């Protein structure tokens, strides 16, 4: 994929609404600035949510929703020097740019602006919502998140429902937008998306994606994750066994409770453990600060060494052998007067013991 | 000395921005048409 | 609480039937006390007596912790009385 | 200008690599010489000496060593450690978040260090926007400006991972008197300096120096009363093992055994294993490693003022060591209350993926230490309900204390339990059984035990 | 090369093969752990025999125009009866005592859920009747012959 | 089940305490009870959401 | 088994009864001493003999039972700086530190406290009592020896009993405090352990294993030894 450099793109979560004061006439080659403003948005309804009138360097505005010209390839789109052109939370290749710079604003940053030139990142201190699956919630059109805009400012329970025909892209925009508003939240919000569970993990991973493609631009990191749905059920299960009410427990906290294990007996949590598996089917390491070794899923290892230890390291063959296995797992089968579902294996040894 | 006047600024700026958006949001005095 | 009602619908009624029991209760302690003032107390409870009385309150706190419920010198000299601050003057 | 012989390079990768300040040791020759190259006095040094020590690091192996022939490599800041950041992020966890770095990226550990990153940081950027120029959006703080998570330069402490996260409080604190070394990311950061030889404008001095080659590591002679010493030579761990069963039945309450956590870091000398055999890293493995049976008479006691460590000071060379037991005495710090390790004895297993869960056949038990780990176990068996048998008894067997229900529909549970020793665990049984006091909930159990449990009880589906 | 053993036993049986090998514990359990390597399954030292007594069996018999049925035998000296075995296992069985039991009456747990019946017939009907048929009958006849042997 | 349907969470609540004290409700009532609660919990459950995206629907 | 060097340890038969002249405050890194007082007992009975009056040099003094706190790892106990922390006769790893110095006053020495650095021994002249096994005795609680104190010290025919549910560390302390107080007893009393042969003797193999470690800690040697059960059938 390539992009044009005329265009500029400005990543904030801040764009969940559109940003008007940042809008400028762009130069021509004769460096005249245009009076016209041509405005894009994703969908119909968004163009209700632009003001012509916050718009005094102009003297026209006009909106239209952003529709994918299959006529023009995105490689070199038309040029129309009559018109200074932004593109707002853009889904589709832009085929057309203004005079000067095409700007673009977005809450998003798919791969066709991924390789854009010019990235804009705008930073955000992170404040992450409360996912809370559960069967006196608001619902909120996720189509139009600004007409709720009132109550998702005010409220903190909210079922995120969509239109049947509702796009994927579309979906994609409106969670988005949802979370940076839950981002500019005072107080984390619970939400219940009602949507198929293997469409919310698709829609997570893309916004996982996502965030990866902003990281990569330079956005800073936020713990505001998400968590797969079979992530979800391995962490209801471990909460029903500890006898842990779902309501009460939430996942963050309950996943912290083992940061008092982590460090002080240098062991990975189980819980995190199973998580990063989890990721993974979509290894563990980690340190503290002047800490000389680093805790991983194999164990000890010294700081800024491989996972693994040279093979050599250790010699396992005294024990690491048939004979030894059998006469301890036969020993083990008399003793305890089993007969199956004994198992016993070598234990291998990473740089430290 | 090149602080981060630029985080501290939008920090600030975050505090007040989702009311920012709400006064964008809010009800209008009159309908000219 | 309703025949202490029929009284009249005080403030603090529930506290005021706690403050009767108790105080009834006071009367014959200081019975007790009086019948006891000549003998000599021990450093130490006698064994026996204590366990009763530690088994016995056992059941009187269940009874009571079960029944959940709803001008200061000398009132609050007898209510620290009441409740068994011995610490009282 | 100052020489040194091969035979002192021993004492100046002592100095120059680790945070050591016993240095009243060095020789008088060695003592002066690394002086002045700890000053930077490189005027009054032979830079043939220097070139030899590098190619004593290089035939030592040291690990991420990158450079040239050139003086400049200690008279200029270098990248002088080089290695791949790769961070399998967990974003789950409230790591210190620090400025992002795409996973691939080259991470070089320059000699640079400095009292202040945000001073520096004037200089450093000039270097970065020569090197790359135009208007690109960077993301830049105090402490570093980073280039689409893949170039740029940043300040941290002397020891980082860049492979895992950071997490948890620090059992170290030398960030009290430690100024923070450069990192430059991007084979373009690496090369433009190594070419241009930069250096910030003087104003070594308080403000920043350069320490060539300083792994920094919390090194201090071990000043130890050794009653006896004795070494060894094995990659088995039985044999470890058996050399701490050993001690521990002969008269040993306790043992203090000891890994270095550099060992994996070069093929050192055995002149300069030697050498380091008198000091030791406060950041070092150690393990407190008892007996899970104690026995009850005091006909075993040894002697109450002595202790046995075994120190593996390289990968394969072990030092058994018994000294006066002394107060004054160093020793590498561990966790404030660091758990104690047990033995494994014959009479039971380690469970696989436990650190303090052991199956006992014979008495077909299976039990958790409370707050200890478990330790010597050269064979674990995989957990399978089968080990769990069901006891059967007319009336439900009674039992005291601490219960918890596990499953109500299977008749499992856990029972608190302490060895006679004083050892505090917890048994998971299964049958017919009865509380006689009110059964509580598993939430009341430490995070150790409850993971523990999860990793036992919830099936690897 | 992980077989070599095995190779080696059926290769004595080209002798007399009415023979015992002897082997160490060392060397059994090398044996047992490459054939059930080999099967992937548990097995025994009996299942050994048998192989030993078959194969013996197969390389002395003659090659002939027709396959050749047989009976297992020769499988672990002394020829016992039926009836020597009944008294002898009878009597050690009344030795031996009843590890569990039940009560007079209780009730035969039949299932009620009738949704639960069609579903698990649902799974079942494309199972052939005469494959599961022939299969479990000569599954019990081969564990017979092989207690008998 | 009408106590349910109509949101008449006072008249549920009432039913349920009536039913905890009245008759053997440990011994099978009470299971009867929290099936039946359960099934109507489950029906409303299903219902409920689909009713609230449809009332917001464009 | 290991110990923390902040406890230090006193063994004495006087400590029987609790050494309230003993106590005294420790200080914290600052060297302000700590005017709250923590007594740990091994049974809640224990604290009936506890004279909080007893203490002037504290402002506040509390009393409580002693228990193995199976979330702490007796290697690294947790420390309370807010407070003075006395241990008297502690049956169970101590899981809890004062400022200062941890004291401890027993007339035990078990294993947790046998490593314990700091080992005070006080010395007394031996005074042994008579085994007296026979079927006009006074019975004793011996879960409770100081309510039976004067009978103790006056009779010299006892019958030791003990509650159903007692356990063995109670046992075992209850039968060292009562041979204290014979020790100092200046007439030797006969007494009868109401307890099973074998429970006796077993008793009495962890009372002479408990001799063993005083004597390895610097302990007079004492005549008043036990005899096994075999032995007094020969």
């Amino acid at each position: 994929m390539e992009c044009p450099f005329q265009i500029q793109v400005c990543i904030s979560d801040r764009f969940f609404a559109f940003p008007h004061n940042l809008v400028e006439p762009q130069s021509d080659v004769g460096n005249k600035l245009i009076e016209n403003l041509i405005v894009y948005v994703p969908t119909d309804d968004d163009r209700l949510y632009i003001d012509k009138k916050q718009f005094p360097k102009f003297n026209s505005v006009l909106v239209y929703r952003h529709e994918h010209d299959v006529n023009i390839d995105s490689r070199s789109p038309k040029k129309t020097a009559s018109a200074t052109i932004v593109y707002w939370n853009p889904l589709v290749p832009i085929t057309e740019i203004g005079a000067g710079e095409t700007r673009v604003f977005s809450v998003l940053l798919t791969n066709n602006l991924f390789y854009c030139n010019t990235m804009i990142v705008h930073h955000e201190n992170p404040k992450c919502p409360i996912e809370f699956t559960y069967p006196n919630l608001r619902p909120i059109a996720c189509e139009i998140p600004l007409s709720h805009f009132k109550e998702l400012v005010e409220s903190n329970d909210f079922l995120l429902c969509f239109n049947l025909e509702t796009s994927t892209m579309v979906k994609i925009l409106s969670l988005k937008r949802i979370f940076c508003i839950f981002q500019y939240r005072k107080q984390p919000a619970r939400y219940v998306i009602n949507l198929p569970h293997e469409e919310i993990d698709n829609l997570y991973n893309k916004l996982n994606w996502e965030r990866t493609r902003r990281l990569m631009k330079g956005d800073v990191p936020s713990n505001c994750a998400t968590v797969n749905r079979s992530s979800l059920k391995y962490i209801k299960q471990a909460q029903s066994l500890l006898g842990i009410p779902d309501y009460s427990q939430t996942v963050v906290d309950f996943v912290k409770m083992f940061q008092k294990i982590i460090f002080p007996y240098q062991l990975v949590p189980n819980v995190i453990i199973k998580l990063n598996n989890f990721d993974q089917m979509v290894k563990i390491r980690l340190f503290c600060k002047n800490d000389s070794i680093a805790i991983s899923s194999s164990g000890i290892v010294p700081i800024n060494m491989p996972d693994f230890s040279p093979p050599n390291t250790f010699d396992y063959s005294d024990y690491a052998n048939r004979t030894n296995i059998n006469f301890v797992t036969q020993r083990v089968l008399t003793d305890g007067g089993f007969s199956s579902g004994i198992t016993v294996t070598p234990v291998k040894y990473n740089y430290y013991l | 000395v090149d602080y981060e006047k630029e985080s501290k600024r939008r920090k600030l700026e975050d505090e007040d921005f989702l009311k920012l958006k709400a006064l964008e949001f809010s009800k209008d005095i009159v309908n000219e048409k | 609480r309703e025949t202490f009602n029929v009284f009249g619908p005080f403030k603090q009624i529930d506290f005021m039937v706690m403050f009767v029991i108790k105080f009834n209760f006071l009367c014959d302690m200081r019975n007790f006390a009086k019948l006891i003032d000549e003998l000599v107390p021990n450093k130490q409870p006698n064994m026996r007596i204590h366990s009763v009385l530690v088994m016995r309150d056992k059941i009187v706190k269940l009874a009571f912790s079960n029944l959940q419920f709803q001008n200061t010198k000398h009132l609050q000299r007898l209510i620290m009385l009441m409740n068994a601050n011995y610490n009282v003057i | 200008l100052l020489t040194l012989e091969r035979d002192h390079f021993k004492y100046l990768f002592l100095t120059s690599y680790f945070d050591l300040k016993d240095n009243e040791h060095v020789p008088s020759e060695p003592m002066a010489f690394i002086r002045n190259y700890l000053n930077c006095t490189f005027d009054l040094l032979d830079d043939a000496v220097l070139m030899n020590y590098f190619n004593y690091l290089q035939s030592m192996q040291l690990k991420h060593l990158v450079g040239s022939t050139s003086t400049n490599i200690f008279k200029f800041v270098k990248p002088q450690f080089r290695f791949v950041c790769d961070r399998t992020t967990v974003d789950i966890l409230e790591f210190d978040t620090r400025m992002y770095i795409k996973p691939g990226t080259p991470v070089y550990a320059t000699n640079l260090f400095t009292s202040n990153p945000r001073k520096m940081m004037a200089f450093l950027y000039a270097e970065f926007g020569k090197v790359f120029k135009n208007k690109i959006f960077v993301n830049i703080n105090n402490y570093g400006c980073v280039l689409a998570g893949s170039a740029g330069f940043l300040f941290d402490d002397a020891y980082v991972d860049w492979n895992g996260v950071r997490m948890c409080a620090a059992p170290r604190l030398d960030n009290n008197m430690h100024p923070f070394r450069l990192y430059l990311l991007g084979e373009d950061m690496a090369k433009h300096f190594v070419d241009n030889n930069i250096l910030p404008p003087h104003p070594n001095n308080s403000m920043f120096m350069l320490k060539n080659f300083y792994k920094g590591l919390p090194l201090f002679k071990s000043k130890y009363t050794v009653v006896n010493s004795t070494k060894i030579v094995t990659r088995k761990p039985n044999d470890i093992f058996n050399e701490i069963d050993k001690e521990l039945n002969g008269n040993c309450p306790f043992i203090k055994f000891i890994q270095r956590d550099y060992i994996f870091d070069a093929q050192f000398p055995p002149d300069l294993l030697d050498l380091l055999n008198e000091y030791m890293t406060k950041s070092s493995i150690m393990k407190i490693i008892t007996k899970f049976v104690i026995e009850e008479n005091p006909a075993m006691s040894g002697e109450m003022s002595r202790e046995i460590i075994l120190d593996r000071y390289s990968v394969d060379n072990y030092r058994k060591l018994y000294i006066k037991m002394e107060i004054t005495n160093q020793f590498p710090v561990m966790y404030d209350h660091e758990s104690s390790y047990i033995f494994v004895s014959k009479d039971f297993l380690q469970l696989k993926g436990t650190m303090n869960a052991f199956y006992a056949p014979k008495q077909r038990i299976l039990s958790i230490l409370a707050v200890n780990r478990l330790f010597g176990a050269t064979e674990t068996i995989d957990f399978h309900p089968n080990l769990l048998v069901y006891r059967q008894s007319s009336p439900p067997v009674r039992l005291t204390g601490d219960v918890y229900v596990v499953d109500k529909n299977e008749k499992v549970f856990l029972v608190k339990h302490v060895f006679s020793n004083t050892v505090p665990a917890y048994l998971l049984i299964r049958g017919d059984y009865e509380s006689s006091s009110d059964l509580k909930s598993l939430r009341d159990l430490n995070p150790w035990v409850q993971n523990t449990l999860l990793k036992l009880l919830i099936p690897d589906s | 090369e992980k077989y070599h053993s095995l190779f080696k036993l059926l290769e004595t049986t080209f002798d007399d093969y009415t023979c015992r090998p002897q082997m160490t514990q060392v060397q059994t359990d090398t044996l047992l752990d490459a054939v059930r390597s080999l099967l992937e399954m548990t097995i025994d030292l009996t299942t050994v025999d048998i192989m030993r007594s078959s194969f013996a069996r197969c390389f002395n018999s003659p090659i002939m125009r027709y396959a050749k049925i047989v009976l297992l035998q020769n499988v672990a000296d002394k020829r016992t009866t039926l009836e020597e075995l009944l008294i002898e296992r009878g009597e050690k069985i009344q030795m031996l005592q009843p590890q569990q039991y039940i009560n007079s009456g209780t009730e035969i747990p039949f299932c009620d859920d009738a949704e639960f019946l069609n579903r698990l017939l649902k799974h079942i009907d494309p199972y052939p009747l005469s494959r599961m048929y022939y299969n479990a009958a000569n599954t019990m006849f081969y564990t017979t012959m092989e207690n008998y042997a | 089940i009408f106590h349910l349907i109509y949101n008449n969470e006072n008249a549920v609540n009432t039913i349920c305490d009536n039913l905890k004290y009245t008759e053997g409700f440990t011994s099978n009532t009470q299971r009867v009870i929290h099936s039946v609660y359960a099934t109507t919990k489950s029906i409303l459950d299903t219902t409920n959401p689909n009713t609230f995206c449809s009332r917001v629907s464009r």
